[PDB]
């Protein structure tokens, strides 16, 4: 089992869309690896589309909560919440593969039927979620907040070099040679 | 006297066959030693694991009116037949159960 | 695994409806238990809501064939074909729990579409099957065959004591009793 | 897994609705536990929303049959059928958590299409089962049978203290 | 698996919805953890979007029963019943990660078609459940019961600082 | 596990529908049993309701090929292909339980839509299949083939002693204690 | 289990339809058997009703590539692609049971909706596939290619003796005596 | 099982549709094999009918990144993205079976409901992806990019010899003498 060996060294691999179960698994893996050694470096590999915002916040807090450094590697794609997870790595060691792409846009939500007051409360919650996502993207990047407001209005697609110029990643790795 | 026979490998008694039926034993030097004027006793604890029991496992109605002695007898007989080959038990003159 | 321990204590436990797979498992277990020790009894526990007829026949024949005695215990219910299995145990060793019910009724069957000749053949087969069921119930009980004829016309529900008076079972379990304990 | 540890301590855990499979598992576990040690008690934890009736009778008969005393603990909820099991423990050893409820009501059934004679037989059967249920509840409680008949006419929900006063509970535990 | 080793540490994880199965697993784990060592604390991580009320009561009673102090950490979210579980930890140990939320609202339920008497019994039961939830939230927090009654009338979303000012938690951790 | 234990003393259950997977498992078991010991009998237990015809022929050929004698026991029902498999045992070693039944009838078939030429080819194939079934039943029994043809027109159901007189089985076993 | 025991004796079953997974398992088994011993025969037992053409191609090529001789045995039936696999055994080592049948017919296919050019390309590919199949049948049999072309127009069913006279197999085995 | 034995002999086997999970499995296996021995070659066997483009890019980047040489073996078929994996092996170590086939065609995509602007960004992204695929084919073959652009307008089917002349493979396996 290759995944067994990858987790055995330091590697947590995130290749499925972000929902509650996957977030719980990632959190458990991070806590276990921190329990093994609170001074080594954990690696997180992102090849997933977006997902629920609550799971995104849970994983973000979990990475920001432990001592061990988190090295984010983008591969294939990292869209929506996965982009924030990629940008949430410790500075200087957030990297992406040459042909990877990063997609960012504002959260999409769908509430059930309900009275007007319930919809107003839900709308306030959604707006504060969007503002919080904006703040997270601004904190971990070199781009000012207003430019992020302009960018996340619609779908924004960035290449590896474009992401590096944006400040989401620090290095684009080509080959081991 | 052979004390606690069940504690030994179940092959030593293969050497007792000629003792029990023919009454002789030949040592490695070829001399025949006569066993025809001896009394052979073998002591064992086989089949005595259910004395501290009051019932069987499944559902029951009456409760095994037979005393402990008969259950001990049956268990001892079964364990002896399971542990020793038939030709060995065919040469033993008496089997006595101690209540 | 409690079922394992029940097995080493020579208990075959029948808790699902009577179909081909259940019949095969029970018959294989019966053969294994007979091979292990052809003199100690084998206990069969019944908690099934009936089942198919052919599986019932196979299990009944296997129970009658094996050398050791078979002790049948009714736990819960024995609805349609399980009643025959409960009544097919060794005489004097068939028993049921106090709050258990035994049901009996004639077989229910349905066939697909076909010409009249096929339907006539199927009806003759079903009549033969019902007659065989009547014979099985008459042989392993006390009431005469005509009483069975009249009884199994519709659903017949019997309690533990009612079944005992009917002759299907021999004793009704009450509570745990210890052994003789006399040295 | 924790369930193996609990079973090693003679604790049978019942947290699913009562059907034939669960009843068979419980009966096998009870028989094995009785055979292992006929002196120590057996604990049954009830967190189930009721179930069928024949399985109830089988479990009840097995609980009454085994030699060791049986301690039944109501935990979360014990509604309809399971309630009887909660009252079927050894007297003086029936326990309930503080924020737990016991729900009791008469049986509900469902029969298919059939001739009038078959439905009459089924109605007689269901009335017999209801009478058996009310007798079982009367035996293991301090409440007279007539008031039980009146009460189980509709749904009746009892808290821990209400169940204690009703008779199905011997004491309520709060903290070790 | 990471869950087994986290359990070996002494951490129970509750990132799934609250139903009978999850409550049973949590109670079994708590009992085993108390049995192995009755002095060291037990950590419970909450990431669940609420669930059934009976399971909530069972888990709450089990948490209050055990001798070891139970430290509850909220990460991701804690909605409805999960909020009660988070606030039900021993005082001085309840904590939450920085940008998490706690959502509280009155219970929601539905019942099948039935006569008016059954509907009345169900409505009385649901009102009793809401009152019990109110008392549970009131005694384990700071705000008076009247404000909570006026507050859970609609959905109420609290951030970490809002929860801390509310009294549901005790201190917000950024890094361990 | 009881099934492996019976397999240890050379006993095979055929208690499911006769299809490709069941046939493959049966012939694999038969070949293994032949390889283990080529001069001890192999017991085949039949409790199946029938199945496909290609699997029937494959199992029948594997039974005929192996050197050791094959003893077939009918336990519950043995219908259609199961009847042929029961009758295909070593003569004098074919048994049935007292209340067992054996059902024999001509093959049933169904084809999808197609042009008339394909339908004619399929019909010729089905008739060849029925003729092969008739020959197989005639070879392993003591009944003239004309009576076989008349009988298998519709569902022919036989009890244990009816099958014994019919020639499909050689013995009816009642109890072990009565030998 | 019997299957592992027969695998230890260099025997492979093909008892399900020919698809990607079945072909992959068969070729992996063939490669492992070749690597274990490169001069002992490998037996392939065929009880399949047909399958996809590409998987047939892969299995046939793997059979032709391995060094050891491959002996094919048709037991219950061998239809369409299975017939080609049966005829593709090592010459003189192809066998069938007495009550076995072999079915041969031209390939069948269906295509989704598309423009005329795509359909023309697909039709050309299907004609090429049929030509390849009849070439394979002609190479491994004692029948002229035009006779095969005429025969495989419709379903053709052959008994064991008919297959022997057709050249697809070499012996019919009755009993071990 | 044969697959474990093949993996022990440094063979990664790919006979399933290219999606996120299969790509993740292949990437993990490649990383494990590279870690175990950074000098021996790694063999990749292709029997897949194609798949998504993101998984294509991820697998291609990983297989280019590792230091050991990668030998690609086509068999049965290699369609669309799989074809790129066939042409992305180290030069001189890309080969195919005699009767294998290769498909090459432009990407097919589908977008759900959306406003005109979102569809505009989506179409721009699809065109960029198609251009990237064209460049990837041009880099690893012996054909000018204009010819590839004209060829991949519709489905193009290449036999083993046609692929050899096209430059996608270096040699054709015949048999083991």
């Amino acid at each position: 089992d290759p995944y067994a060996k990858l987790f055995e060294e330091r590697v947590i691999f995130l290749g499925v869309q972000i929902d509650d179960a996957s977030a719980n698994d990632v959190m458990a893996q991070l806590l276990c690896l921190e329990s093994m050694d609170p001074d080594r470096d954990i690696s997180v590999y992102i090849n997933s589309p977006g997902g629920s915002f609550t799971a995104l916040t849970a994983i973000y807090d979990t990475m920001q909560y432990v001592k061990p450094d988190v090295q984010t590697v983008c591969m294939g794609q990292a869209a929506a919440a996965a982009a924030v997870l990629l940008a949430a790595g410790t500075p200087g060691k957030r990297m992406a593969l040459p042909n990877a792409r990063v997609l960012i846009h504002q959260p999409y939500s769908e509430t059930g039927r309900g009275q007007v007051s319930d919809l107003e409360i839900a709308a306030n919650e959604i707006l504060r979620m969007r503002s919080q996502l904006e703040d997270m993207l601004a904190k971990h990047s070199t781009t000012p907040v207003e430019k992020i407001r302009e960018d996340i209005e619609r779908d924004k697609i960035l290449t590896a070099e474009d992401a590096l110029s944006y400040g989401l990643i620090d290095q684009v790795i080509s080959t081991r040679k | 006297l052979f004390d606690a026979v069940e504690k030994a490998h179940p092959d030593i008694f293969n050497s007792l066959l000629q003792i029990l039926e023919d009454g002789r034993l030949t040592d490695s030097q070829g001399r025949v030693v006569d066993f025809k004027n001896t009394v052979i006793i073998m002591t064992t604890n086989l089949g005595t694991r259910d004395i501290s029991k009051g019932f069987n496992l499944g559902f029951a109605a009456q409760g095994d009116t037979k005393s402990n002695y008969e259950r001990m007898k049956n268990k001892v007989s079964d364990e002896l037949k399971q542990h020793f080959r038939p030709e060995f038990l065919n040469r033993v003159d008496d089997v006595v159960v101690f209540p």
